């Protein structure tokens, strides 16, 4: 019962922290040590920077280095450029009872020239190719679909404020939105599905496939090619959890097999149960290989 | 007819009716000094058929101080200056009969020969010759309108008289609103509620006209009166009468004629009807007034002027002034002050006042001959006393003639400040209009013209072109596509030989910041800006603050104008400035719900753009990236996701190869537009359809489109398949002849031409009011396939070559009538707009709109740029804050509004210190210097402790970063990582606030030099 709390106490000296990631001569040509989004854009923006921008920036990474959320159920990992500043990466743990549970999802994000006018520009990375719909708000790109982003449907309230509105507040918003048990009923007209036995299904065959592509992404490719930004914290995470990786991938074997079921979503609720067992075998493999970091 | 080519942008200001009226418009204009001169390049430059000149006198060496056209050679010969400056004026306008005449004027001269012309204007005239004119001209039928207006020294006088009854047929330019009508109750009187998102924008009193009301079908060209009831609600009289309202409704804004009186002359002298151009002394205008009769009083008694010094000349003028203000009906205490000036300046002639008044009166006679808009009533005074104010108590020995081209001017602000004037060092960025004039108010002044400093630097770098003729005055027809600033520099040469100047044709941002440097704005002394956008106002803002020099703006608007004043440690700079970002029309809107002309404007602009321009670019970037079809087919065969392969496959696919399939291409992307959009649409939503709330989806301001069927017979078809295919064979490259324009080839084309029938679909309407652009849709399997069998096919048929891979890009010409773009913008915006029952737009306005052309006239720019050079005139004097003064102005009321600078704000950080935008802190360093030295320096030298540090975009140093304490241990020299540009580095530090947790305070830009 105590590894919430060794877990708590000790990636909190983990949460907050910087990486380098721009490269150059003394010449200036801009080059990239890792895999980031927006490499073009880091070149091609402007260098008339405010001084606004900047002190927000600072003053934001003061507030994430004192109250990074943190919880071995949803954390939030800050890494950020050494040099830089509005080249941004993130790293999210999906809470439990979710499809996404205790995955870890890697951001990037970056910061206009107007900041704090419009909201950063943020996309997940850890869509697998850039294949896996992993929400309604979540495209195969990684686009990220959130009102304060204005990027998803809501009223101005809802919607960015240069003035009112934080980046931790941003953060809070995806683990409690993005990062849900129900992701399926988040599209809208699912919700009004909700309540039948069809729409409880189709949520049954969205959701176990977004665990079998989290087991496959989100764990397995996230611990074989780990970003070197967060290789080590990752690494850390998943020994502590590896005895309730095994217990979760067991329960959603099990659990994927009572949607396998019915006869033709089923169907697909096998070919992810295989996929699913096929993913838990090799991390298994990982769990069994890897020691306290 | 309007030359369109030369006057389109005066046509947006006027409209073809004031034009039209000005094609029968005979004006006379009597005495010929600067300020009659430049009245007349003004209506000359306007467009009045015929223009009468008149002078009686010959031309003074004086007189070469104050004129732009006449000679050495002139006052040699004492030709009389009426027809010696008839020779250039004549230049100007050839579309304008220009005349001169010599009579003499006086008591008994005959006045019935100015029956011919609508305006009379007279300059340095004597008051009883102008009160019997203005009796004579107030009795005729119809009243000849009458102006008088004089300048002397820093003072200057604008009166108008335009009979007992005058027509305004519009009251202003502003076009007549639109209001979507949300709800209107029935009462007595009926409460009408707009759409309350958007304000009210009327006034009591006014007057509309409502059309397309549901329930209350009665309202349906109903005609009513208004007033206001709140911000976003008013009244327009009983509906109780009426049948309940139900939907719609748009109230329209109805322009009402109106009339304005006005007294004789002789009348007006007693109770003044004054304009007040400052709020704060509106007092001053009436003493203005006393001052300017008394020395109205004293020239005719003494048949001359007071001279400079001459107490004697003074204590009459002030005992003059006492009497006649004893006659007034308010009897306002004579200012004594300006009296003194009054008689100190009496014989000078200061020339940027004379050259805004000129064109303040030259709108005034607009007017008089339009009634285009609301006239002054009746009085004007313009000072530039605050000039002489700042000299306390000088001697006339400054003011004292002696014999040069600059005599009048020395007269009134002293032969020192002419000294520093010569001194100037003057950098003028942009040459419109406001560019040239403002090149030959310099030359009038003798600036820049001392051998050891005085120089003036221009630049510019567009091209001379028939439209910038009327109003860049100083360039002629044979000067068309001459660069600007070279050609305005050569004028001015002839206006002052004694003028050092340097032209440039390089455009002003920071690509072309190395030319000038700041190095180069060291030696500058003041920079005016005649820019037209914002951008470049920022950064010529940005750069003089950086460089700490004073800096002046203007910008005009049709009648209305401004001017921005900037001294260093004085104001605030262009880029305090934060107006609103402008209005983004909602992609749903311009895409499927368009609700006003603008919105299917600006649609066909965007289409022809993305059809024109950005499509066929795409093509050639996409055939240069990639060189062979059989080399795309073998990529697309292993998979290669190629970007847009399969619309460049569509596109050539669909490439015609003759006339007729062009044409047949134009037809069918008119059945594209006009029937099968319109189908879709009203498929996804038919009329009935509804809300979840259960009312109208096509309701205000959504509007129901219509589809239209073709019909080579219309006009607007014929226009529209005419320019489309044009354009279409410019691009495809596919020869054709102006025959094939005919109606009769299309008829005969169109007969074999064949339309492929519409059918529904799934598309997903973006009803999103708020909707930004999206991105595309995946490509389907149907896409790849197709795009192979027609590359395929495509290779079949040869259509291979790089003839077929490349195609012509068209640029957007807007000005230019053969290349037809505003005519097949036009036609599409029409026909749109037909679609949802929207009024057609004329050419013109589509060109205007489309264009974004700015609707100016030469006038307000030589109104707004003779107050631009008074106040460079007090910058150079060095004055104190209180003598600058911003201005905004709109002639159409017409109204001139003074106010002070914006104060400097001093940005207090802590403990009471304070810095400003003019201040930048620096701190010279060495090798061995750290960046703890760095923030010890900075903290000794300002009293107050650095917290975090910058480099521009990049990080130095911040406390709560992991074992950043040792950045400061380490050195400048390395971890700044400098470059050899400069000695130095800039850099922003921000500083503890006296709350924890408060963002630091951030401070004024550090510069750390890397040497001692
Ligand atoms: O690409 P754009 O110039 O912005 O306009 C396109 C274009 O219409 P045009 O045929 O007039 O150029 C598309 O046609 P293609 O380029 O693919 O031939 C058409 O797509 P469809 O062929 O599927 O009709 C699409 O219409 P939509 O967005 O409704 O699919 C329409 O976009 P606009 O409505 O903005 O003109
Ligand atoms: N950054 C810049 N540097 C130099 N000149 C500039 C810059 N931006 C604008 N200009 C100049 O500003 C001038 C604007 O002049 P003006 O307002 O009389 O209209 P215009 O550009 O000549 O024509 P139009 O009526 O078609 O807008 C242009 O001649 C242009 O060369």
């Amino acid at each position: 019962k105590s590894l919430e709390e060794k877990y708590v106490a000790v990636m909190k000296k983990l949460q907050f922290d910087t990486f380098e990631m721009v490269s150059e001569d003394e010449d200036g040509k801009l080059g990239f040590k890792v895999n980031y989004h927006y490499m073009s854009q880091v070149k091609n923006a402007n260098d008339a920077n405010s001084a606004a921008r900047a002190r927000r920036l600072a003053q934001e990474a003061v507030t994430l280095s004192t109250s990074l959320p943190l919880s071995s159920s949803s954390s939030v990992f800050v890494r950020c450029d050494e040099e830089r500043l509005d080249i941004m990466k993130v790293l999210i743990t999906g809470p439990a009872d979710t499809p996404y549970a205790n995955g870890c999802f890697e951001f990037d994000v970056y910061f206009p020239q107007d900041y704090p006018s419009s909201p950063p520009l943020v996309n997940l990375e850890t869509t697998g190719g850039h294949s896996v719909r992993f929400n309604p708000n979540l495209y195969n790109d990684g686009k990220v679909c959130l009102s304060i982003l204005n990027t998803w449907h809501g009223r101005p309230e809802e919607k960015w404020n240069p003035q009112t509105s934080s980046f931790l507040q941003v953060l809070v918003s995806v683990q409690s939105l993005i990062l849900v048990a129900e992701p399926y009923f988040n599209e809208p007209g699912y919700e009004r599905s909700r309540g039948t036995p069809s729409g409880t299904q189709s949520s049954r065959e969205y959701d176990g496939n977004i665990r079998q592509a989290t087991v496959k992404w989100a764990m397995l490719e996230q611990i074989r090619n780990p970003s070197p930004c967060f290789k080590e914290v990752i690494h850390k995470h998943f020994y502590l959890k590896r005895v309730e990786i095994m217990a979760q991938c067991e329960e959603w074997i099990a659990d994927i097999q009572q949607y396998s079921s019915d006869k033709r979503v089923g169907r697909t609720m096998s070919h992810h149960a295989a996929a699913l067992k096929r993913h838990t075998a090799q991390l298994r493999e990982e769990l069994l290989k890897l020691p306290c970091p | 007819e309007i030359d369109d080519a030369l006057y389109s942008r005066q046509r947006y200001v006027l409209g073809d009716t004031a034009m039209q009226k000005m094609a029968k418009s005979h004006v006379f204009l009597s005495g010929m000094g600067g300020l009659g001169l430049e009245i007349a390049k003004n209506l000359v430059l306007a467009g009045i058929k015929a223009v009468t000149i008149h002078d009686t006198e010959k031309c003074q060496a004086w007189d070469l101080g104050t004129n732009f056209f006449l000679s050495e050679d002139d006052v040699v010969n004492k030709r009389n200056r009426a027809e010696a400056v008839l020779k250039h004026i004549a230049e100007l306008n050839p579309y304008v009969h220009v005349t001169s005449s010599s009579v003499p004027f006086n008591e008994t001269t005959d006045l019935s020969f100015l029956d011919k012309y609508q305006c009379v204007v007279l300059t340095e005239m004597k008051l009883p010759l102008q009160k019997k004119i203005n009796d004579f001209c107030r009795s005729q039928c119809p009243p000849i309108k009458f102006i008088s207006a004089d300048v002397h020294g820093i003072w200057s006088r604008l009166f108008c008289d335009f009979g007992d009854e005058f027509e305004v047929l519009d009251t202003t330019g502003e076009e007549p609103k639109e209001i979507f009508i949300s709800n209107i109750t029935q009462a007595n009187p009926g409460i009408v509620t707009c759409l309350e998102n958007h304000p009210h924008k009327l006034e009591t009193g006014q007057f509309l006209t409502f059309r397309e009301i549901n329930g209350m079908t009665g309202l349906n060209g109903s005609i009513q009166q208004i007033t206001v009831i709140s911000p976003f609600s008013f009244s327009i009289g009983d509906t109780t009468e009426l049948e309940p309202y139900l939907h719609g409704g748009i109230a329209v804004q109805v322009k009402t004629p109106k009339t304005v009186f006005f007294e004789s002359l002789e009348r007006q002298l007693k109770h003044p009807k004054c304009l007040i151009v400052d709020f704060s002394n509106p007092e001053a205008p009436l003493e203005i007034h006393t001052a300017m009769l008394a020395l109205d009083q004293f020239q005719e008694k003494y048949s001359r002027k007071p001279n400079v010094g001459c107490q004697q000349d003074s204590e009459e003028l002030l005992k003059l002034a006492t009497s006649i203000s004893e006659t007034l009906e308010e009897k306002p205490d004579v200012n004594a002050d300006i009296v003194h000036w009054l008689s100190w300046t009496a014989q000078g002639f200061l020339s940027p006042l004379a050259a805004a008044v000129g064109g303040v009166a030259s709108q005034e006679v607009l007017k008089a001959v339009t009634g285009k808009f609301s006239p002054l009533c009746q009085w004007l005074y313009l000072e530039a006393a605050d000039i002489v104010e700042s000299l306390g108590k000088p001697e006339c020995e400054e003011f004292l003639p002696r014999g040069d081209r600059y005599d009048a001017l020395r007269a009134c602000i002293g032969d020192t400040l002419c000294q520093k004037l010569q001194n100037l060092n003057i950098f003028l960025v942009g040459c419109g209009a406001i560019g040239c004039e403002m090149l030959k108010n310099f030359a009038l002044l003798g600036v820049g013209t001392s051998k050891e400093k005085g120089m003036i630097t221009v630049t510019d770098p567009d091209l001379i072109e028939k439209s910038n003729l009327n109003r860049q005055f100083l360039f002629r027809p044979h000067h068309i596509q001459k660069p600007k600033s070279y050609t305005a520099a050569d004028a001015t040469l002839k206006i002052n030989s004694q003028i050092k100047i340097d032209a440039h044709l390089n455009k002003v941002c920071p690509t072309t910041e190395t030319i000038y440097n700041d190095e180069f704005y060291t030696k500058q002394d003041v920079i005016i800006t005649a820019l037209d956008n914002v951008e470049a106002r920022r950064y010529v803002d940005s750069r003089c603050l950086a460089n700490l020099r004073p800096l002046l703006d203007s910008g005009t608007m049709g009648t209305k104008g401004h001017t921005e004043v900037i001294v260093p440690h004085l104001t605030e700079s262009y880029n305090s400035h934060r107006d609103p970002p402008e209005e983004e029309i909602p992609f749903s809107t311009l895409k499927s719900f368009p609700a006003a002309i603008e919105h299917t404007i600006q649609w066909a602009r965007d289409k022809f753009e993305s059809s024109f321009s950005h499509k066929p670019s795409l093509f050639n970037k996409f055939w240069q990236t990639y060189s062979s079809a059989e080399e795309v087919l073998q990529k697309i065969q292993s998979g290669h996701s190629l970007e847009g392969c399969f619309q460049v496959i569509k596109l050539l696919s669909r490439r015609p190869r003759n006339w007729s399939q062009c044409v047949e291409l134009a037809r069918l992307k008119f059945e594209k537009y006009f029937n099968h959009k319109a189908l879709q649409l009203l498929h996804c939503f038919p009329l009935d359809i509804r809300l979840k709330d259960g009312s109208l989806f096509w309701q205000s301001p959504k509007r129901p489109p219509s589809p239209i069927k073709f019909d080579l017979n219309e006009p607007l078809h014929l226009s529209f398949l005419q320019n489309a295919a044009k354009l279409y064979a410019t691009v495809y490259c596919i020869p054709f002849a102006e025959e094939d324009l005919s109606a009769d080839a299309l008829l005969n084309i169109l007969s074999e031409v064949k339309i492929q029938e519409f059918k529904p679909s799934n598309k997903v309407v973006q009803t999103d009011e708020t909707a930004r652009k999206p991105d595309h849709v995946p490509i389907s399997s149907e896409d790849e396939r197709n795009a192979i069998f027609q590359l395929e096919k495509a290779i079949l048929s040869n259509e291979a070559t790089k003839s077929d891979l490349q195609m012509a890009v068209l640029s957007f010409e807007k000005d230019d009538d053969h290349n037809g773009h505003i005519d097949f913008i036009t036609a599409a915006s029409n026909l749109r707009a037909k679609m949802y029952s929207i009024e057609p737009a004329d050419r013109f306005k589509t060109k205007r709109i489309a264009g974004k052309i700015i609707p100016a006239i030469a006038t307000t720019t030589a109104t707004v740029s003779g107050l631009v050079a008074l106040e460079m005139i007090k910058v150079t004097g060095g004055y104190p804050f209180e003598a600058y003064k911003n201005c905004f102005l709109n002639l159409a009321i017409p109204i001139v509004v003074f106010t002070e600078t914006t104060e400097v704000r001093k940005t207090k950080i802590r403990n009471g210190i304070s810095f400003t935008i003019w201040d930048r802190w620096t701190v010279h360093g060495k090798e061995d210097f750290t960046l703890l030295d760095f923030i010890n320096a900075v903290k000794e030298k300002y009293g107050i402790e650095p917290t975090m540090v910058v480099q521009g975009v990049k990080m130095l140093y911040v406390p709560v970063m992991p074992g950043h304490a040792k950045r400061l241990k380490l050195t400048m020299h390395k971890l700044v990582k400098p470059t050899t540009e400069k000695k130095y580095v800039d850099l922003t530090v921000s500083f503890a606030p006296d709350i924890d947790g408060d963002e630091d305070l951030p401070g004024p830009p550090v510069r750390y030099y890397f040497s001692h």
